[PDB]
RNA sequence: GAAAGCGGGGCCUCACGAUCCUUCUGACCUUUUGGGUUUUAAGCAGGAGGUGUCAGAAAAGUUACCACAGGGAUAACUGGCU
RNA sequence: CGCUGGCAGUCGGCAGAGCGAGAAAGAGAGUGGCGCGGACGCUACGCCGCGACGAGUAGGAGGGCCGCUGCGGUGAGCCUUGAAGCCUAGGGCGCGGGCCCGGGUGGAGCCGCCGCAG
RNA sequence: AAUGCGAGUGCCUAGUGGGCCACUUUUGGUAAGCAGAACUGGCGCUGCGGGAUGAACCGAACGCCGGGUUAAGGCGCCCGA
RNA sequence: GGGGGGCCACGCGUCCCCCGCGAGCGCACGGGGUCGGCGGCGAUGUCGGCUACCCACCCGACCCGUCUUGAAACACGGACCAAGGAGUCUAACACGUGCGCGAGUCGGGGGCUACGAAAGCCGCCGUGGCGCAAUGAAGGUGAAGGCCGGCGGCGCGCCGCCGGCCGAGGUGGGAUCCCGAGGCCUUCCAGUCCGCCGAGGGCGCACCACCGGCCCGUCUCGCCCGCCGCGCCGGGGAGGUGG
RNA sequence: GCGUGAAACCGUUAAGAGGUAAACGGGUGGGGUCCGCGCAGUCCGCCCGGAGGAUUCAACCCGGCGGCGCGGUCCGGCCGUGCCGGCGGGGCGGAUCUCCCGCUCCCGUCGGCGGGGGACCGCCCCCCGGCCGGCGACCGGCCGCCGCCGGGCGCAUUUCCA
RNA sequence: GACCCACUCCCCGGCGCCGGGGGGCCCAAGUCCUUCUGAUCGAGGCCCAGCCCGUGGACGGUGUGAGGCCGGUAGCGGCCCCCGGCGCGCCGGGCCCGGGUCUUCCCGGAGUCGGGUUGCUUGGGAAUGCAGCCCAAAGCGGGUGGUAAACUCCAUCUAAGG
């Protein structure tokens, strides 16, 4: 969508501090598990070592 | 092609409905305002349409606006526009067949001698 | 979606194919619901043919 | 046997190509080796620039590229002589020299001379003896701010001269470009035979007088 | 993905999709482009007309760089400069005409295919075609030659 | 949206079991424990869960409040019903019908609450 | 032929031949490479020189000293039909 | 296989429970003369309803919650209170490929689901 | 005009390119379970009922079953009648 | 038309030719089965188990693979069992399909900054490839026009020459969309809004058929226009034809 | 030559069978081996009747929490792939234009060009006012209604339990 | 050679001194309580220091399956030797040096280039390269300028030494 909420920054003790950051527009991008799978299963082959007899 | 297919008389103030992609065409200078529904609109076509002052809808927005698709003009791209269709039809090397052959490259000595010249052999 | 990426050369967030994705709220909206026919939810199973003779 | 429709392909796999196969599995290994060698060289020449000597402004030949400009191999001896730099001392202060280059033009020559002057203005020269300064070298306040340059020295950038929208004049509206191209092509093609025919016309008509 | 291939569905079938009568022999018609004159002549003439023979003059030391002449049509003439170059001349009242250098954009010859908007231009080009210069003169403009 | 994340979780969720020609869900708020859009306990804005109490007796009814949707710590409100077998069946039915809180799960909640009370009885 | 008309071979159904190469003819023709002139050479277009195994490899035997892949698609025995 | 069939209407005390019927179209708005109640459903890649049809070599296509091995994720998975493997006049499921339990043997690792690879 | 049926169109494409038999027409041959054609149907690729047996004949083509009825054939016994 | 049995015939009040809601109650040849009907046996010998172990009987039933027109063949391979065992990988091309961007697209080579030899980034690193322009052997060339006014020439039209305005073709079929003659009932007519249908009429997507138009090569017929070099110069027109 | 110890093949025990070689498909029958841990036979909901037992129902009071709110338009916030304004401040980009500065031709004068401003335009960010619209991918306080929980009061013709 | 301007510091070898590589040794925390086993490294627990350490939860061994039993691992962690680089001072040596404008002089690789022919080779096509034989040079010369040859201009290098 287009509505970007106001996320709260938490302190190291677990409680909320006074700082608020608006939600980045990255988190409203479309969810495409097919493209994530296509990118993952093609980029995961790039760290492979060759094997041969 | 969208401008010419919506410039026709009678179809003013209508929604052009595209199932494919609305791409920009840069050999045109004036863009009138257009109410657009498409699956995808390219980034430079979107800028030109919104600067012209029209609206760009998606298909859920079109379903909310006109559930029965009233006041709409369905449009589609040229289906024979692809390069694949020049190699289709009657075979090359046959009388009255302007079918593009499959060559590794084009040039002087790439399939231009025996089936093409009246001097060397024959011409179809 | 209106400001491009500053640390990349030319990258924008991708466009949404479908803005409102909650098709339940889309379908039970009065805009869509008035332009529908009556639902034919009556089940008509097969009839055992008795001989009229 | 050929299928219905397709290309006539000529694969060059008729020799023993499987013996001479070059795989690139050591490409990320040679990139790290080149990077480590580059950084070791950059630490070896500590205030000197990492790219090396300065390369001159050079036009490209062979009409596909004659509008672009490029980094050449070295400054020519004419350029160094106009700039006032000795050819056996220029290589000691990071000026790349090759003696093969000629200078057909004047504009590229003076551009490379200006290139040498602006680099000479930017050169911070350390004394040969660190404990005692010399005559033609930088002062002590510049040596402590002297750093190492990253990337090519004075990078070469293609500039285009911007021109105003001018009001078109009546004689520019009368210029026939295609007619000029065709007549210039014809006059280049027919120059020799016209001169030979004029020579024959002057040779046949001078026989009449004698 | 070998699991998606045809071979995995051909286990148990004897001829492996290749026929009982006509077996999958090694090269039953020759290797490569064999028999273009003799027994593949019908395919070579019905699909590759002109493949055999000599046409034209030879050029021994041909380098592609001498005949380098990229072309641009006049329907792409206004895309080489910015949009505020074009609209400033439209709002302009003194009749000044912007200059388009196609050699800077990487084109040598200007051909004239599409329309031009009714506003003056000064096109600098290495070569011009006749309809290209007449469509510039008709809209009102200059065709400057450069070398 | 709920439909959008259902299209992600319909086949590759960690709560999904597919064996013996059946499918289920081990989701915390999935009453009837089956994999479906209607009964999924995490994609919806208003969910109802019926679980046994921490000790031997009672039925805990869990709802999801509308305010904190991205805040799962304070999202779910929990109530404990340690009463007889009939007033809890009236109470949960009231909590769903009178509040109009996701009303197509009322008989599923009652059928789960009856099963928990039957399970908390002494065995024979 | 007065003309209507007829005729671009034989009253009709046969009398014949690709690529590569060579040879001749045709143009105030193109290229011959950094340019110019002139020979030469390469092109473009139309005929010919020929493949009769006639959609066109350049090609003599013998093997009882024999060899291989095959064939009952094919002979020399029997058995069958006649 | 076809009907490119039907179901988002589970529209509930902010309620009124329907679209099988021979005949293009609205159970339309306005303007003047006590008892707190109502089964199932809907993995929409799901569920349901009508018809018609079912041979197969060579061959082609689709579906496999058929099977083997390894990898990325995931089952707060299984396991010396007994894993893999093997045997079985035991109980079963699936049209089938195959699979799950029971008994015995054995002594240390193994499997289900979503994808990937051979 | 009658009868009946939803059609039109574009890509990619395996296997095959040894066939054989029968009513009728028909060539060579004394003839052949011989050699060679035309048309249609089969066998090949196909099980089932009958011709005792059976590539091709007669009937009839096939998902797993229950009831009924038939085709071609049959109904002394083998062997249903 | 006049003077005993079956009829899906049973109103009143007119004009006139022929002379829009009654309630109830049960029965059932009525949108596919029920009983609001019963009886026997069952703890050391009996109940159920189709499948699986063995055996018996009736009917059926030749050993598989392969080549072949035809195999059970007096055609070849095969005693039996376990393990291994045969359409793979790279390159190239075509077509279809999925994704991203889109007249652009792509960093594959290079460079920057445990898993990680991964991932990220470069844009004046997009060089370069492919696509955006074809055609000719090549020199080369290189993809709408029409109307009007004025001037010059030819003898009212044409050509050439300067200014204005209109402007990317048409015919047929064409999913979809637009208008709407009239109408979709509840006591009766006018009567506005929201919908729904519809005679007829239109703009017509993609795609197909056709007729035109434009670019390059070539052929034929021809008359003109340009100037820095007036020429074996350059440019144009009409009609076929090859791509 | 000793983990696990399959099949082919063999020995023995047990069971069954045996003159058309064995084996097989369909249909039953008989005998075994084990299993159902069979052998008096399913429970579930409502209502009625009979024997009992609770610290018990409805309605009120207090406190907490949740839902909804066209609170026609309550107060305050946040967002907008929303729109206009400004005696507003800023960053990127532009083939829109133009005081000092290097160097260059001709006498500190005088012209072209390399280089930072400056102006213009587009977009974005942050401050200001206005509406619009959202808070169902994104809410807080009072108020109103409803629901639930806990604790009181209920002393049992109510409610619940076997 | 003359006229002017400008250099007082380059290299190596020893003497002695100043801050990467190889080797050796070592550095955290449970064998804590119940419990299964033939043996535990299994299971349960260890409160409010959420058992203890963690820059160490890689691996291996130890009577199954161990971060905490042990070797190890982490750490710009430590300690002890050896070698080398990077520098400074000193001694004994060398070297006794340049740039610019005029003036006068000088300057090049031969049985090689190249030509014919033969054979191999190349994409190199009237001969790309190599080699044998024959001929055999020139000095405003010679080679190259991807079609053989003549004339005439241009452009570009300087072969047959390293
Ligand atoms: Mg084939
Ligand atoms: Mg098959
Ligand atoms: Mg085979
Ligand atoms: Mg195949
Ligand atoms: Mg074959
Ligand atoms: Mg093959
Ligand atoms: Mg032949
Ligand atoms: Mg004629
Ligand atoms: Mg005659
Ligand atoms: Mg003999
Ligand atoms: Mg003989
Ligand atoms: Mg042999
Ligand atoms: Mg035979
Ligand atoms: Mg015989
Ligand atoms: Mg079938
Ligand atoms: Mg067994
Ligand atoms: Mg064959
Ligand atoms: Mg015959
Ligand atoms: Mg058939
Ligand atoms: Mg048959
Ligand atoms: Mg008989
Ligand atoms: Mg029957
Ligand atoms: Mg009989
Ligand atoms: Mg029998
Ligand atoms: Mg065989
Ligand atoms: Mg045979
Ligand atoms: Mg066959
Ligand atoms: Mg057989
Ligand atoms: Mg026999
Ligand atoms: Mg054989
Ligand atoms: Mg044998
Ligand atoms: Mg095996
Ligand atoms: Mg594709
Ligand atoms: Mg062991
Ligand atoms: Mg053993
Ligand atoms: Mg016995
Ligand atoms: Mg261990
Ligand atoms: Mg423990
Ligand atoms: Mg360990
Ligand atoms: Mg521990
Ligand atoms: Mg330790
Ligand atoms: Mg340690
Ligand atoms: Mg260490
Ligand atoms: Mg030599
Ligand atoms: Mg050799
Ligand atoms: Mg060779
Ligand atoms: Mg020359
Ligand atoms: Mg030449
Ligand atoms: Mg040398
Ligand atoms: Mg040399």
């Amino acid at each position: 969508a287009c509505a970007r909420p106001l996320i709260s920054v938490y302190s190291e003790k677990g409680e909320s501090s006074g700082k608020n950051v608006t939600l980045p527009a990255v988190f409203k991008a479309p969810i495409r598990p097919d493209i994530v799978n296509f990118v993952h299963t093609n980029l995961r082959k790039n760290n492979r070592q060759p094997y041969a007899v | 092609r969208m401008i010419r297919k919506m410039k026709l008389p009678g179809r003013e103030n209508k929604t052009a409905v595209v199932v494919g992609t609305v791409t920009d065409d840069v050999r045109v200078q004036e863009v009138p305002k257009l109410k657009v529904c498409a699956l995808r609109v390219t980034s430079r076509a979107r800028s030109r349409i919104l600067k012209a002052g029209g609206k760009i809808l998606t298909f859920d927005q079109l379903a909310l606006d006109s559930p029965k698709g009233r006041g709409t003009v369905l449009l589609s791209g040229p289906r024979k526009g692809r390069e694949v269709y020049r190699h289709f039809g009657k075979a090359p090397g046959t009388p009255h067949s302007h079918t593009k052959p499959y060559v590794r490259s084009k040039g002087r000595k790439f399939e231009r001698a025996r089936g093409r010249r009246a001097s060397r052999g024959y011409k179809n | 979606w209106r400001k491009a990426a500053s640390l990349k050369s030319n990258y924008n967030l991708p466009m949404h194919k479908m803005l409102n994705t909650d098709l339940s709220r889309i379908l039970k909206s009065p805009e869509i619901q008035r332009a529908l026919r009556a639902p034919r939810k009556k089940i008509h199973r097969r009839v055992l043919k008795k001989n009229p003779l | 046997a050929p299928s219905r429709n397709g290309m006539i392909l000529k694969p060059h796999f008729h020799k023993d190509w499987q013996r001479r196969v070059a795989t690139w599995f050591n490409q990320p290994a040679r990139k790290i080796r080149r990077r480590k060698a580059r950084q070791a060289r950059a630490r070896r020449i500590a205030p000197r620039p990492a790219a090396g000597p300065i390369r001159p402004i050079v036009r490209c030949p062979t009409v596909r590229y004659h509008t672009k400009v490029r980094a050449g191999r070295g400054f020519s001896l004419e350029e160094l002589r106009v700039a006032g730099i000795h050819k056996k001392v220029a290589r000691t202060i990071g000026i790349s020299v090759d003696p093969r280059r000629r200078n057909k033009s004047t504009e590229s020559l003076q551009a490379n001379v200006q290139r040498l002057k602006e680099y000479r203005s930017k050169l911070v020269l350390f004394p040969r003896k660190p404990s005692a300064p010399k005559k033609g070298d930088s002062s002590a306040e510049e040596l402590k701010l002297a750093t190492q340059l990253t990337g090519p020295v004075m990078p070469i950038r293609n500039v285009f001269k911007k021109e105003k929208a001018r009001v078109i004049t009546e004689e520019e509206k009368n210029f026939k470009a295609f007619a000029s191209l065709r007549m210039a092509r014809a006059n280049a093609r027919l120059f020799g035979i016209r001169a030979k025919r004029a020579k024959e016309a002057a040779e046949q008509d001078v026989e009449k007088k004698k | 993905p070998s699991r998606l291939r045809k071979t995995r569905k051909l286990r148990g079938h004897v001829s492996h999709g290749h026929g009982r009568i006509g077996k999958h022999r090694k090269h039953p018609g020759g290797r490569g482009n064999a028999g273009g004159m003799h027994h593949h002549r019908i395919n070579f003439d019905k699909y590759h007309p002109g493949y055999f023979g000599k046409v034209g003059m030879r050029h021994y030391h041909l380098k592609r760089n001498q005949s380098f002449c990229p072309t641009v049509n006049l329907d792409k003439l206004w895309t080489l400069v910015s949009e505020q170059t074009r609209v400033n001349a439209a709002k302009n009242k003194t009749g000044a005409a912007p200059i388009i250098d196609v050699v800077r954009s990487g084109y040598y010859k200007v051909l004239g295919k599409g329309k031009l908007p009714k506003q003056p231009v000064i096109v600098k080009a290495k070569f011009f075609s006749r309809r290209a210069e007449e469509k510039i003169k008709g809209v009102g403009g200059a065709c400057v030659l450069v070398a | 949206s709920a439909h959008l994340q259902w299209m992600v979780v319909r086949n590759c969720s960690s709560f999904l079991i597919k064996r013996n020609k059946q499918t289920y869900s081990t989701e915390p708020n999935n009453l009837k424990a089956r994999n479906s859009f209607r009964y999924n306990g995490l994609i919806h804005r208003k969910t109802v869960g019926v679980e046994p109490a921490a000790d031997g007796k009672g039925v805990v009814v869990v709802m999801k409040r509308r305010s904190g949707q991205r805040k799962p710590a304070t999202s779910y409100v929990r109530t404990t019903i340690n009463k007889n077998a009939r007033a809890t069946l009236s109470s949960i039915r009231h909590m769903i019908r009178k509040n109009k809180y996701h009303p197509d799960l009322r008989m599923a909640a009652i059928r789960r609450a009856s099963a928990i009370l039957r399970s908390q009885k002494p065995v024979m």
